[PDB]
């Protein structure tokens, strides 16, 4: 997976 | 600007319609027009600005990654020479991405950050500044790369310092800031241990403050907390 | 045109990269540049042109439908007056959509259709002409609506006449043409019985010809045949 | 469902 950042695009 | 003749309220109304229609370029242009009216943004308006540009740059970043991967494979041993087209088109998407980042950074510098006195708004905008320097850093390769990286670091750090002083550890902007700064450390600064330490400390301090929250606030905070956990699981 | 300085082969190469990157506006602009070189398009190149503009107009049509639905609800009894913004923004998206349709129709008229002598290429382009007049008809409301509808009908009918004479009933372009003409009848011409009759006859004639096909051709044909069945199930 | 047409956008 790619690392999560916030906010997430739709 | 092409939005100079439209009422501020009409621009915000149309940004919300553009979101519903999944027209994020339009959304961003409407919110840029709203910012350029010169008044501060409310909480909801800041969220519209953030969502709009995050979706625009998100598509550009995804495209850039596809093209950079193709370009990298083209430069491996045994790969047939295909000419300049892959590099050219990667550069085209890159330049457009850099333009969007520069546009957002320009709105923050003229004059969203300086007029933001409340901790929530100041942290929100400094987090955005860190994020868009981070997207510039993802594609940077020249004399300026280290300074782009340090500009991201510096904005994130100022946001962190304010948020620790002025906001609870469960605050969603504080949480998203720490999440993104932790990814900055892992992906950009080549500091995976700092990324892991920050994610873990952020998660644990938020856990300890959840008892103070309403059900609705608890949902907002735990949603981002799960992303911290997801990253820790990827990284450990 | 901004693509006038780029080699035809480079434009086709970049259209394929843009597809991989899900950059469909870029894809369409590259393929417009390729068409404007003035040479006929190969089978694969026709497919790139079609995919590019179908994705662009598909996003516009989806957005237009969202906005038109909001506008319709705003005009129901008891709905609060919200001002001109919904109509304005629907009109903005509509005008952009009409522009894309006009661009495609212009490429077909100058000069793809007239230079297309083989049945496969001529039918392909006439189907596109029907499709883009159909998208114009979806948003049309003025003095010209009936003529837009008849322009769609006329292009589809010419394509149908050629395809029945010159192509097997399992040909994927013939099948997609008949599928789309059947939707034209249902959605645009207010002729649901014609739509159902055409879908059923097309499906049955293709079924009867599948025995002549290779495994790979069988997959191409049955994929579109399933869409005919899906529509018949929706409509009956 | 919306009626199916071909090709389908990604
Ligand atoms: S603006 C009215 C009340 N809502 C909010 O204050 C926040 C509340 C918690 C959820 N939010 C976020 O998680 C959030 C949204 C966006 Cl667009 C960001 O860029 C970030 Cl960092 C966090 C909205
Ligand atoms: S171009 C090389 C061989 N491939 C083709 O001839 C067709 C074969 C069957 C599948 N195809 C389609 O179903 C099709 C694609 C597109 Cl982009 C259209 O606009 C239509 Cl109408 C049909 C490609
Ligand atoms: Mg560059
Ligand atoms: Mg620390
Ligand atoms: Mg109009
Ligand atoms: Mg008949």
């Amino acid at each position: 997976p790619r690392s999560c950042t916030w906010p997430l695009p739709r | 600007g092409a939005m100079g003749s439209m009422e501020r309220a009409s621009l915000i109304q149309k940004a919300k319609l553009a979101e519903q229609a999944e027209r994020y370029e339009d959304m961003a242009a409407f919110m840029k027009g709203a910012v350029e009216k010169g008044e501060e943004l409310s909480c909801e308006e800041r969220n519209l600005l953030s969502v709009a540009y995050k979706n625009v740059v998100g598509g550009q970043r995804a495209a850039w990654r596809v093209l950079s991967s193709i370009e990298q494979k083209s430069n491996e041993e045994g790969s047939e020479e295909k000419g300049p087209e892959v590099r050219e088109y990667r550069e085209k998407v890159e330049t457009e991405l850099q333009g969007v980042c520069d546009t957002v950074l320009g709105l923050l510098d003229s004059h969203l950050i300086k007029e933001a006195g409340d901790a929530e708004s100041r942290v929100f905008y400094l987090k955005m500044k860190g994020d868009y320097y981070r997207y510039l850093a993802e594609v940077a390769t020249g004399d300026d790369k280290k300074r782009i990286i340090d500009s991201a670091r510096s904005a994130y750090q100022e946001a962190m310092d304010i948020s620790k002083k002025e906001m609870p550890p469960t605050n969603p902007i504080r949480l998203g800031l720490a999440l993104n700064f932790s990814v900055f450390h892992y992906e950009i600064a080549n500091s995976p241990e700092e990324a892991i330490s920050l994610a873990k400390t952020t998660f644990d301090e938020a856990m300890a403050d959840l008892h103070t929250l309403s059900e609705d606030s608890y949902k907002d905070s735990t949603l981002i907390m799960q992303l911290l956990r997801d990253n820790l699981t990827l990284w450990t």
